[PDB]
């Protein structure tokens, strides 16, 4: 496909500068955290729900088969 | 006779001490970065790039002068051939990449400039 065809840009002016200049983690650290938070709660503010869809299915499935299952013979009383 | 008749009006009018001392221009770091711009438009790529080099009051600079006589020049306006003294030349001569190279020596009383310069 190679760079000879790809679009016709126009105009674009970059700024590139050297890695060996500029530091590895430039305000990695206080600029870096806000924008995980901001972005994660983005991911879960949508996602979360489904989580807790499973949640509840897997919780009350799980004691569905649970007390389906052990708690028959005190429900037979085959005493009668 | 230059000398003499060499006006002087205006005296000169600054300190003569260390505090006139410090430089008018700055000590300057070189920085290896990148600028590009892409106008579509224009006819064909034009491509230079250069090298920190020798302050110009250096005489570190002399001996690139013979290096870059190495590189030396090419165009496609001269004579051509592959048999011609230059690498990138002959190139040009061959795959025609360079319409034209050349290494400019921009050397400042700082920090100089080595580089090259060319159409393809
Ligand atoms: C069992 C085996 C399972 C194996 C799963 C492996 C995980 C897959 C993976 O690595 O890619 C997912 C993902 C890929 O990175 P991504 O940037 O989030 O994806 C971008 C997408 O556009 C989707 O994300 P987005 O577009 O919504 O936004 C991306 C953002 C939010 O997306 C997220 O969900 C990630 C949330 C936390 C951020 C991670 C950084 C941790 C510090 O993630 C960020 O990093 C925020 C930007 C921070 C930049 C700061 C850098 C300094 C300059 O990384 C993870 O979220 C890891 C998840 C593993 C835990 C799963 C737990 C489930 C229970």
């Amino acid at each position: 496909r190679e760079f000879g065809h790809l679009t016709r840009m126009r105009h674009v002016i970059t700024y590139s500068l050297s890695p060996f200049e500029q530091r590895a983690f430039p305000h990695y650290f206080t600029k870096g955290i806000p924008n995980v938070l901001r972005r994660t709660r983005a991911c879960i503010l949508r996602v979360a729900p489904p989580f807790v869809v499973f949640y509840l299915v897997y919780t009350w499935g799980t004691q569905e088969f649970e007390k389906s299952k052990r708690k028959n013979p005190a429900a037979y009383e085959n005493d009668k | 006779q230059l000398l003499d008749l060499a006006q002087k009006h205006f005296s000169s009018l600054s300190g003569t001490y260390v505090e006139d001392a410090v430089p008018a221009f700055t000590p300057c770091r070189f920085t290896g970065s990148e600028i590009r711009h892409r106008d579509d438009a224009l006819p064909l790529a034009h491509v230079a790039i250069a090298v920190e080099g020798p302050g110009w009051a250096n005489p570190d600079n002399v001996p690139l002068q013979v290096a870059n006589a190495i590189i030396g020049h090419y165009d496609s306006t001269y004579g051509g051939g592959t048999h011609m003294s230059s690498t990138l030349a002959s190139v040009a001569a061959t795959r025609k990449l360079c319409q034209s190279f050349q290494t400019f020596n921009i050397c400042y009383a700082e920090t100089g400039l080595l580089g090259a310069h060319f159409v393809c």
